[PDB]
DNA sequence: GTTATCCGCTCACAATGCCACACGCCTAACGAGCCGG
């Protein structure tokens, strides 16, 4: 089973899982420990942000690949804003300084 | 092609300056449109960047010296354009 | 004898401006509305009597009958369709099953 | 006495990762609808 660019879920903007629903693999927690254990820094940033959960980042990346320029645009993951919006649903002020 | 890396880590400092310096060299070679020093062998830009690192013609000091020189030439050339505009007005 | 307008006394406040500026200059060119874009519609109103409009007002009863006919026919057809499409199966249950499944595709994002 | 401790009872909180597959995700009675008897 393979995937280049497929569908996305509703709540968080992650790709789905499974073969039938045309999904991507779960690059799980222990693999993040493994990439931290090397000196790998940018590759962890792509596997966390450009490949999923940054909407404008990933469409900018796709257009940028088709144009033939390998850059990246970091952005900020939509799932973190989800986390903020359901901590604010409790009585907990939480913001970002500066 | 290229298999090894250890000819560069003994030339540049560590395994982490090599990443940033060779990525910067390959980024200005791919898109900025500069011609490579050693000849290509129908390889990508990462491998020819690592080749120019390990032979010893691209380095972080050398990158900043070349960028300062060509940028100073760029602002000097556009000052020459401004003086040409001043010649054309009066 | 009132002259209790704010714009009038404000123009009288700036009377030196219109005294200095209008030296060999015109005063105002202000166009009004023209009767070209006004239909007079005054060909005949003598048979247009008030008591004849009293005996004969306007009428859209046929419009209401037509609209009621459309509503009644559409209600009958939609009641029959919602009668024989959402019926209840009896004593045995749903004799089939839906089984519908949707797979995935490879959708680019340019 | 009264005070500073020791001990037994009760209760919140944790228990790998990934994959496929597959089938499941209300209703007896309170506000409307039709028109028969």
């Amino acid at each position: 089973h393979a995937r280049s660019t497929g569908s996305y879920s509703l709540v968080t903007q992650q790709p789905l899982g499974g073969k039938a629903q045309f999904g991507g693999q779960r690059f799980g927690e222990m693999e993040v420990w493994a990439l931290e254990a090397y000196g790998a820094a940018y590759t962890l940033q792509e596997m966390l942000t450009v490949k999923s959960d940054d909407v404008n980042g990933r469409t900018k990346m796709y257009k940028n690949i088709v144009d033939g320029n390998h850059q990246m645009e970091p952005g900020m993951p939509e799932s973190f804003n989800v986390l903020l919006k359901e901590i604010r649903s409790l009585g907990i002020n939480i913001e970002l300084e500066d | 092609a290229r298999v090894t890396v250890q000819d560069a880590v003994e030339k540049i400092g560590n395994r982490f300056d090599l990443v940033l310096v060779a990525a910067r060299r390959a980024r200005q070679m791919q898109v900025g449109g500069k011609d490579p020093l050693v000849p290509e062998e129908n390889d990508k830009t990462t491998v020819i960047a690592l080749r120019e690192i390990e032979e010893g013609l691209i380095n972080n000091q050398i990158l900043d010296v070349r960028e300062r020189q060509e940028q100073q030439e760029q602002e000097a050339a556009e000052l020459q354009a401004v003086t040409a505009i001043a010649e054309g007005r009066r | 004898l009132g002259s209790m307008d704010a714009q009038t006394r404000r123009r009288e406040r700036r009377a030196e401006k219109q005294a200095q500026w209008k030296a060999a200059n015109p005063l105002l060119v202000g166009v009004s509305a023209k009767p070209v874009n006004r239909p007079i519609l005054s060909l005949n109103r003598k048979p247009k009597s008030r008591v004849e409009s009293a005996l004969n007002p306007i009428d859209l009863t046929v419009l209401a009958e037509y609209h009621k006919q459309i509503e009644s026919n559409l209600q009958r057809i939609e009641r029959k369709n919602q009668r024989t499409w959402y019926s209840k199966p009896g004593e045995r249950g749903i004799t089939c099953s839906g089984r519908q499944k949707i797979k995935g595709k490879s959708i680019p994002l340019i």
